[PDB]
Formats: structure tokens, sequence, C-alpha cells
């Protein structure tokens, strides 16, 4: 994760690998 | 948002906390 430019929906599907715990909020749309 | 700044610049878990609630 931390400091590379990994981009498009990849990044919204690993965020549930990375954030990991809680199931979460987020709000900024949804990165398609 | 989030991944829109880590595919342009830097991105850090403090980006991750700013909508991972």
């Amino acid at each position: 994760f931390v400091n590379q430019h990994l981009c498009g929906s990849h990044l919204v599907e690993a965020l549930y690998l990375v954030c990991g715990e809680r199931g979460f909020f987020y709000t900024p749309k949804t990165r398609r | 948002g989030i991944v829109e700044q880590c595919c342009t610049s830097i991105c850090s878990l403090y980006q991750l906390e700013n909508y991972c609630g």
C-alpha cells in the first residue's frame, strides 16, 4: 500500500485487505 | 479522494483514515 501508485477499483478491492478491520464508511464516490 | 490521490501523488494511511471510518 504505502507510497505506491496502484490505481482504479483494484485499490477499492485491496482497501478491504489493507484497512481490514471495521467494515468502512468510504464516501468520496467509490473509486472506479 | 484517496485512490485519486494515490494515482497522481504520494499516499499514506492518514488518507485511508480520511475515508475508512
